[PDB]
């Protein structure tokens, strides 16, 4: 009775027994067929959160399918030797800059 | 990916200060 | 099977390589450069290496139960840090690193003029 | 291909430019100095 | 109708279940007991969480479900669908955190040359 | 194309790294000047 | 204990296999017989190497065993993983590639600078 | 494209800048 999250080449789906409902989350590209839903890319990261109702083998049932997807397209990888160079020269040109500064003034 | 965003946002400062500059040239000399 | 035992899985959708030994045994003692490196974690039958951006390397050997399993020699050429040689990027190379000795040389001649 | 790594490399790009101007500013500002 | 609270600081995934607070809960993963067993460090139910370490995307990717200790587990409500790329170390942010940047690193600059311009004198 | 934006992004690392060793190199030259005249 | 010695130069990739110093050698790519045939595209393995033109990382890769004729192909000592990612004229850099021309840019500009300072003196 | 034409958007803009602060010194001597 679980809604069946169904991973097409880029989309996701869902499917349950009523209309497939949006509660909150992302809203995506709505289909007028029941238990047909896409939400268009899987890069916009997909949040949407879809309650419903039982079917007729299962009366009186609720699936909430909180859908998550945390795939990042814009993360970045840190790398601590690199930033704390960067922040450490630019503490040392800050410097620099206010000893020229001040040998003006 | 960040798209080639920063590097203009970067140019920003150097278009503004010359232009700045260029201001402050025309207000002194000549006019 | 012919002794190969260690094999590689990868085209995973997330970056890294793992190494499995398929010997029906536990306690399988790895290997690196017929050196003690790591041994086995139980419930579980991958190794685990790194990334595939850092081009691991080696051979891994697997004692199992058994003599040791032939090591399986890993080779990885991702370019992180490769630049592109084409007509244009030599053009700027030089062309800003001319420009910058210019001016550089323009400003110690004044300094040299001044003092 | 993963982009995540890419992302670092230009905000590594972008930093040195930043500290390119700032030493370029020092530069100008020092000659100045021993010319004033 | 709370959503659940998954949150990914490097690799140390942790999922919250916020519709059972009062009473102890136990965990399970596509239909199956996970955590609560204290079986490894890697998998944990921390006092009101559960803590997944060393996530993967292909295993530990599917319906998570709470529910309360010393209940009917299969009559479950709520099933959190779970797909994430968690890396190490790796975080997010767009255009506007770095022109954040640039301009405080510009702000505290100038303010900087100012206050020693004004203290030199 | 995301490759093509590796290679340039690796390039203009290494150029302003460059630039910027040259920045230093300056710096002494006129600190030790400065240093002299004052 | 020989390992394979791969070195990949531009788009092509060339491995050799430094364990067999003379004799006939064959290679199979994924269980499958890569190499004779007349070189549709340079794949076909040479005297001792087997350079790849047009090198595709996603086609081409895979475990690369390096035995003779009239032999198991099981009874390779190690096999090899070959993941490569390859490009137009594309060079890396080393520590020792860094390095070199960090010193060189540094020693070159600080003399041309002091030879105009000095010639500017007078 | 983007990224070679903002460099060299960088340059000549820096350029300029040395210059015409160069000049704009001379003027208010
Ligand atoms: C970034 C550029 C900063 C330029 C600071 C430039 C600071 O200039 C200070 C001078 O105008 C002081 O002149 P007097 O000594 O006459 O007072
Ligand atoms: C890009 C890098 C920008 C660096 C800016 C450094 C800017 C360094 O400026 C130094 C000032 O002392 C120049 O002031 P004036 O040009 O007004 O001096 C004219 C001469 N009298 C009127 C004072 C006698
Ligand atoms: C693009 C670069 C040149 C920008 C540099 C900063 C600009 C915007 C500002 C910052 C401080 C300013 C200087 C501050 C003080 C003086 C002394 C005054 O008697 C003439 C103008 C002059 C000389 C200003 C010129 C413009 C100036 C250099
Ligand atoms: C970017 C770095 C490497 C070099 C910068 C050189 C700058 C700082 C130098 C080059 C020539 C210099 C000028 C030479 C002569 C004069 C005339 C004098 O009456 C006022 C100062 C003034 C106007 C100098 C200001 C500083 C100056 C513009």
């Amino acid at each position: 009775f679980k809604i069946p999250i169904e991973e097409l080449e880029d989309r996701v789906f869902v499917n349950c027994n009523t209309s497939i409902t949006w509660v909150e989350g992302t809203v995506g590209t709505l289909l007028s067929d029941i238990t047909r839903l896409d939400l268009g890319k899987r890069i916009l990261d997909p949040r949407g959160i879809y309650r419903c109702n039982g079917t007729d083998i299962y009366k009186d049932k609720e699936s909430t399918v909180q859908v998550h997807y945390r795939m990042c397209q814009s993360c970045v990888e840190l790398d601590p030797a690199t930033v704390a160079g960067i922040i450490v020269t630019d503490v040392i040109a800050t410097l620099l800059l206010a000893l020229g500064v001040f040998c003006f003034a | 990916l960040l798209d080639p965003k920063l590097c203009y946002l970067l140019d920003g400062i150097l278009f503004i200060y010359g232009v700045i500059l260029t201001a402050l040239f025309l207000r002194v000399k000549f006019s | 099977k012919g002794n190969h035992l260690v094999k590689v899985y990868d085209y995973q959708e997330d970056g890294s390589v793992l190494l499995t030994c398929d010997a029906e045994a536990k306690n399988i003692t790895w290997f690196k450069d017929g050196k003690m490196i790591g041994f086995l974690t139980e419930d579980k039958k991958k190794w685990n290496l790194g990334s595939n951006a850092k081009d691991p390397r080696g051979m891994y050997q697997c004692k199992g139960s058994q003599n040791k399993s032939k090591p399986l020699q890993v080779y990885y050429r991702m370019c992180q840090n490769c630049i592109e040689l084409n007509a244009a990027t030599i053009s700027g190379f030089l062309f800003a690193e001319i420009v910058s000795i210019f001016v550089l040389a323009v400003g110690v001649y004044f300094i040299a003029g001044q003092d | 291909v993963h982009t995540e790594k890419v992302n670092m490399m230009s905000l590594t790009v972008l930093g040195l430019r930043m500290l390119f101007a700032k030493t370029v500013a020092v530069n100008f500002l020092l000659t100045a100095k021993l010319f004033f | 109708q709370t959503p659940y609270k998954v949150s990914i600081s490097g690799t140390t995934v942790i999922l919250t279940c916020p519709q059972y607070p009062g009473s102890e809960i136990l965990w399970q993963h596509n239909d199956k007991n996970i955590g609560g067993d204290e079986d490894d460090k890697n998998i944990g139910s921390d006092e009101d969480h559960l803590s997944l370490k060393e996530f993967s995307e292909l295993e530990q990717s599917g319906y998570y479900v709470c529910y309360p200790r010393g209940s009917k587990p299969e009559d479950a409500n709520f099933y959190l669908y779970l797909r994430a790329r968690v890396c190490e170390n790796c975080m997010e942010m767009d255009v506007m955190s770095v022109a954040t940047i640039v301009i405080v690193d510009i702000c505290i600059t100038g303010g900087l040359l100012l206050l020693v311009y004004y203290w030199s004198k | 194309d995301t490759l093509l934006l590796q290679l340039t992004n690796t390039s203009a690392y290494y150029m302003y790294l460059l630039l910027l060793l040259k920045s230093v190199v300056y710096f002494a030259i006129i600190t030790c000047c400065l240093l002299r005249r004052t």
